[PDB]
């Protein structure tokens, strides 16, 4: 999902973004693969993407409720190219396909 | 290699120069057909560069000849139809010269879908920057540049392929029944998932 995330980062210089964006291309990398062991339903995904919000690697912009759904809002990220370069590095079982993709 | 190949450039060939022309005869006092490059590589090989400078008018004429293989002319009282069993290898690039990945895949390419419909191989080609190929591209072409001849190894030889190719190209293999239910199969997998299929 980061690395989505940097890629419309890259692709969008500087814009917010919502959580139906970031499902559309996961869900184009995962279908120009083959056979991909990575089938996930809308809703698990859908938790991750709270969960990351939670750890608070993620703001909302003008905050509001109700009115707007979690769906739909635009969000931002709050980390830099290079530290998830670094970081991906160090990564313990990072598997091939992931790092080609974030290096593409 | 292959000496039925014509090539030709995009813009400035025109209709008439493409498929055919009908012209007066100066001594008959009649009007005849003057051949076109399509129907001058019959039974061979026609190179189109720059496909996406030709006008739409033009590539209105090529239709018939793409999918038909004739070329049928119905001008001043001239009816006729000719064979144009053509291939056809063209070559363009995408709109603005450039590949902008912030719009659609439809959106990059500027051509009309029976255009894109009639192609059976259709490659799009990206550049990217990676030290790895732009090391091997200046090995590659350095070593063109200053060893022209024994840079070369070639399984065989070009003449050989000629040969081969011409005695190969005149047997008429037959479909098998597994091939056939294959086939099915691969293209129900095909088709149920721009180019439409």
């Amino acid at each position: 999902l980061i690395i989505a995330m940097k890629h419309l980062n890259d692709i969008y210089e500087e814009e917010p973004f919502n959580f139906q964006m970031v499902y559309n291309e996961f869900q184009k990398f995962v279908q120009r693969k083959a056979h991909s062991v990575y089938n996930f339903e809308k809703p698990v995904v859908m938790k991750a993407f709270e969960h990351l919000q939670q750890l608070e690697l993620i703001k909302p912009m003008e905050r509001t409720s109700g009115n707007s759904q979690r769906e739909y809002q635009l969000m931002k990220l709050l980390l830099d190219n290079t530290q998830i370069m670094n970081a991906l590095q160090k990564y313990p079982n990072c598997p091939t396909d992931v790092r080609q993709w974030a290096t593409s | 290699f292959s000496p039925r190949a014509v090539y030709t450039s995009g813009k400035a060939s025109s209709a008439a120069g493409l498929t055919a022309a009908v012209v007066r005869d100066e001594e008959s006092h009649e009007f005849v057909i003057e051949a076109g490059a399509l129907m001058l590589a019959d039974n061979g090989v026609c190179c189109i560069d720059e496909f996406d400078k030709m006008d739409v008018r033009d590539q209105v004429a090529i239709h018939e000849a793409m999918e038909q293989q004739t070329i049928s002319i119905t001008k001043a009282g001239v009816k006729a139809t000719l064979n144009a069993r053509t291939s056809i290898l063209a070559a363009a690039n995408p709109i603005s010269g450039h590949y902008d990945r912030s719009k659609s895949l439809k959106q990059n390419i500027n051509l009309s879908a029976p255009i894109m419909s009639r192609f059976d191989l259709f490659f799009i080609l990206v550049d990217e920057c990676n030290e790895v190929t732009d090391y091997a591209i200046a090995r590659r072409i350095v070593d063109l540049h200053s060893r022209i001849e024994e840079s070369i190894d070639r399984v065989y030889s070009l003449d050989d392929i000629r040969r081969y190719l011409l005695f190969a190209r005149q047997f008429k293999p037959k479909i098998s029944k597994e091939s056939e239910d294959f086939i099915v199969e691969q293209y129900k997998h095909l088709r149920q998932r721009s180019w439409r299929i």
